[PDB]
């Protein structure tokens, strides 16, 4: 529209109305010129003794938006309001504008390097509306919306691995080479904006309740049952039986049984540190997967389990979403300890999940004779079995909200091992790039050039998103746990930026907080 | 760069921390040094004296991992070293 | 409209909808300031010891576009499922916008050359609608729309050469100078665009497929034909005949010929390099034809022929189109080994054209008597005759779609040697320069200012062409040849950008796969 | 500029080319040269090592034509080399 005229306002709030609540932020982006306006092809051999690290894909000159992290649309507080008065939530709808585009000329000379915007250049953006490009937004990488407001944020660049050949660095005569410039996209000088909408498939409601029943007691415990239970044999081997007594849950006939579990180590904490294996490399006796002729660590494990044993300080690390408490530089490689860190606790779903660092049950291991024993085995890991139960993994503040199903054909409870919504068709990839300018180009050649004025953009964007939410409806007489903000002697304000300004977080904030009988 | 790192244990924490820089300049000319703390536990509260200076100093230390960036620069000669700490 | 207000948006595609295909192609193109705003005799006398490089014509200030080779429209994917698909195809309409301008001021002062933007500076265009402005456009020239989309490309200059008199650099009374600002133009400023658009003549269907039957085998195997032929003559003079039996093909009398030929020398490529006559230089010995006094090479030779025989390693390799793997820089003079270059095979035609580097058959050379044998003599060239068939030339992705028919009042078999379609009325020439400015000018003068402010303009140009299928009808039953990513053992993606970001292509991509009975 | 060219044959290939550039420097200013592949055989895959050094080393190369362009800059004077190198 014009250099001199605004193509958006600023919308940074949260509206609650019944069953529904909206939340909008809106934050500054700035895009840098990725790879100098080329596409490269990027491989890898095997890196750190092992060839699952190796790859084949592209970077290309593209940046994209990522929104898909809670904390980008949640305020601490109303994340509070949402996980003490919910039993539940899911996403109903998705509005995105980039706004206010503004493209800084950057011209370096003798130790001098000024900056001037340049007011015809352009910025590309499109969404992949029909998935025909490698999704890589649900996958637990950094570059999302920020949480603080008015953190201004660096969109990270676009790339993805596709086939190599065996487990190297080369390609197959499958892999794929994907051009984002042909897909159509607008174009946008300093007054142009662009909108778009989108609204999320029929999913179900995330459960923000942990059980206040355990699943093998929910027998009336001042009934007996009208089943009998095989005790023993006599002294001539008759089989002998006893009737299944009022609260003896260790002995009553079961309906229902716990979901699938892998068994993975248990490590204490540090009040428990002392008790654990000194110098041991956690990569050889890890859970791995193999696919392809290589092996994969598969954290966090598929859904089932719980990570820990509410009282205890033994996790199942593998099993364990980690965070960091504040955003770190790309690549670092220092070693870090628990007192930087922020472990999520699986410990709600314990009545329902099993243990993961414990062993799943036992079954039996031959066939009983009268000159052979009965014998028991344990087993370590067991799969899905008809009439199991068990709860997905809790959603944080600072967790990722959807992952795309991947599009294979057949697929078994489609719910990402990292927790949030499984989606066939999730949010569209937004991708944005400067547009090439070329240098001063005098004479002609049949070869593109390669000399470009080098620049950057910036801007606003602003996500909207409607939730669904799931009234909470008990009849629990007591009053019920609540997320509190409670600390004791406090230097700082949790979720406040402190003295140098930067924005502070020593919590990672679960849903499960209110209760519901089996 | 350099990646020098230190550690310490124990009830005590508060500690300083030096910059050293190769290709030192004459006495005429001074550099303006300037540490961040880019990395730090959770908890750490702490503060941060004499950023401007040679030595850092730091107190009420919690146990965790602190990551510095103390950059050295001058006329035509710009520098940074890394520093890890680690509090048990 | 507007200098902060995109005049256009980017649009890469193909749309496939039964018979017709429309493909978009954006690319972003720079403009030099050519001559520097000045019109130009441009000529040249004898050059490597042959007059027929002599020439005299004139450089203009004038870029154009040319849109005249297929990858500037079809991705390599495309084109794959265009040939393997398909029995034909040709050209319907043609959609051309040139946007996002941008122009550019350089200024160069002491060992510093800064940029800036010229908000008020103009850009020109024309199109020759009415052709009366020499067409350079379709003689397989550089500066085309680049293959791979996000490569920027620089307009080449427009020249043309008219006549020179006795194979000198000097004109001739009838010597033509045609001045591009003798036409009227759209200007345009950083706000404007220009949009234009062409249908074509109905013009035949390029085919798409290689004959499955041979055009002296057309006869059914298993019955004799009703005729006889002459076989000798008995020891007393008396002719004899025998009839034509069947499946002996030798013999059949034929209602059909191969097209014209004109015998080119055969050379083995690498496999058969030994046997190769050893250091002959080729254009003492090659194909030429004499106009005006001066002998020209006429690669590729007129159609009808194939230049090699499916099988062997020998190729007519005047009759051969040959491309460059790779983009190469003006006015180089390397001698390229076939490793660096992409040979075109047209054996799929030779069921139906007769092999370029072999002689054409035999004729009777005298008259028979009882004293005097019958003689015979080979002939190497021998041009159309009535009941003739043969193919066209194929289509290649990196080859050229369209060539202007010379207007001279009589032509025969209008198609270009180079392949493609012969139009009367091609899509017009599209003219653009940057406007000139000039410097500070303080006092008068009746003389020209020569003095002015070097400038370059940018923007955007696309171009949409809707082409016109032929479906494929045939009742083969086993399985066809189609054009297939075969690679063993690939370092890297073909049709792809490499580590560095420069785009290869190993294989130059015909059109005939599919195949078809006579 | 120059043209330099060379030749080689057989299975070997890995080679290393140097760079000379007239009217030399004093030992206090060192140039920073850049190497740049503009034509090589369609089926090259190769990898250039050491560019911006004196000495640029290829591997993996396949038969057919190569092509150069060696740029030495330095305080107010720039230059440039060209090489060819044939594989048999």
């Amino acid at each position: 529209d014009g250099v001199g005229n605004a193509s958006g306002d600023w919308h940074c709030d949260s509206t609650w109305m019944g069953d529904r609540v909206v939340t909008k932020s809106t934050r500054t982006w700035v895009l840098p010129s990725y790879n100098n306006h080329q596409y490269r092809e990027i491989k890898s051999g095997s890196v750190d003794g092992s060839n699952a690290n190796a790859y084949f894909g592209y970077s290309t000159p593209w940046g994209y938006f990522d929104f898909n992290r809670f904390h980008s649309h949640w305020s601490p507080r109303d994340w509070q309001r949402l996980i003490n008065n919910y039993w539940g939530f899911r996403p109903r709808s998705l509005r995105v504008k980039i706004f206010n585009i503004q493209v800084k000329e950057v011209t370096v000379q003798d130790s001098t390097t000024t900056i001037a915007n340049n007011l015809t250049s352009t910025v590309q953006v499109f969404t992949d509306d029909d998935y025909q490009l490698p999704y890589v937004v649900g996958n637990g990488t950094e570059g999302c919306l920020p949480a603080f407001p008015p953190q201004v944020f660096t969109l990270p660049q676009y790339g993805y691995a596709t086939l190599n050949r065996d487990n190297g660095d080369n390609p197959t005569e499958r892999s794929s080479f994907f051009c984002l410039e042909y897909f159509p996209s607008k174009m946008l000088r300093t007054g142009n904006n662009f909108e778009f909408t989108y609204s999320f498939e029929e999913v179900p409601f995330h459960c923000s309740f942990a059980p206040s029943q355990n699943l093998f007691k929910l027998a009336n415990p001042l009934v007996d049952q009208y089943l009998y239970r095989f005790v023993s044999t006599s002294a001539t081997g008759a089989i002998q039986f006893q009737k299944n007594l009022a609260g003896r849950y260790a002995n009553t006939y079961k309906n229902w049984f716990p979901g699938p579990m892998g068994r993975t180590q248990g490590w204490n904490t540090s009040s428990g540190s002392s008790t654990n294996r000194v110098s041991v490399n956690n990569f050889s006796v890890s859970n791995r997967m193999n696919l392809e002729g290589a092996s994969y660590q598969v954290n966090p494990q598929p859904n089932g389990m719980t990570n820990t044993l509410q009282g205890s300080n033994r996790y199942a690390l593998e099993n364990t979403m980690i965070f960091n408490a504040q955003n770190a530089t790309p690549g670092t490689t220092s070693v870090y300890p628990e007192d930087n860190l922020l472990l999520t606790s699986e410990s709600e779903t314990q009545p329902v999940n099993r243990v993961a660092y414990n062993t799943g049950g036992q079954m039996a291991t031959n066939a009983q004779n009268a000159t052979t024993a009965p014998t028991v085995g344990t087993y370590n890991l067991q799969e899905v079995l008809p009439g199991s139960v068990w709860m997905e993994r809790d959603v944080y503040l600072q967790g990722p909200i959807w992952a795309k199903i991947p599009e294979t054909g057949a697929h078994f409870h489609p719910s990402p091992a990292m927790g949030g919504f499984g989606l066939k068709h999730p949010p569209p990839m937004m991708l944005i790039k400067n547009t090439p300018v070329p240098g001063n180009i005098t004479s002609f050649s049949d070869v593109p050039v390669s000399s470009f004025i080098t620049q950057y953009s910036t801007g606003q964007v602003t996500v909207e998103m409607e939730w669904e939410l799931k009234k909470e409806n008990s009849k629990r007489w007591n009053p019920e746990i609540q997320y509190t903000n409670n600390y004791n002697d406090p230097q700082f304000v949790d979720f406040a930026p402190d003295g140098s300004g930067e924005y502070r977080t020593t919590r990672a904030i679960g849903t499960r907080y209110l209760t519901r009988p089996l | 760069s350099a990646g020098e790192s230190v550690q310490i244990t124990l009830p005590k924490n508060e500690v300083q921390l030096n910059a050293y820089v190769l290709q030192e300049p004459p006495k005429g000319e001074t550099y303006t040094y300037d540490w961040q703390l880019i990395t730090h536990p959770r908890d750490y509260s702490g503060e941060m004296e004499g950023k401007h200076s040679q030595i850092l100093k730091l107190s009420k230390l919690t146990p965790g991992l602190y990551e510095f960036k103390v950059i050295v620069e001058g006329q035509n000669a710009h520098g940074e070293g890394y520093v890890n700490v680690t509090v048990k």
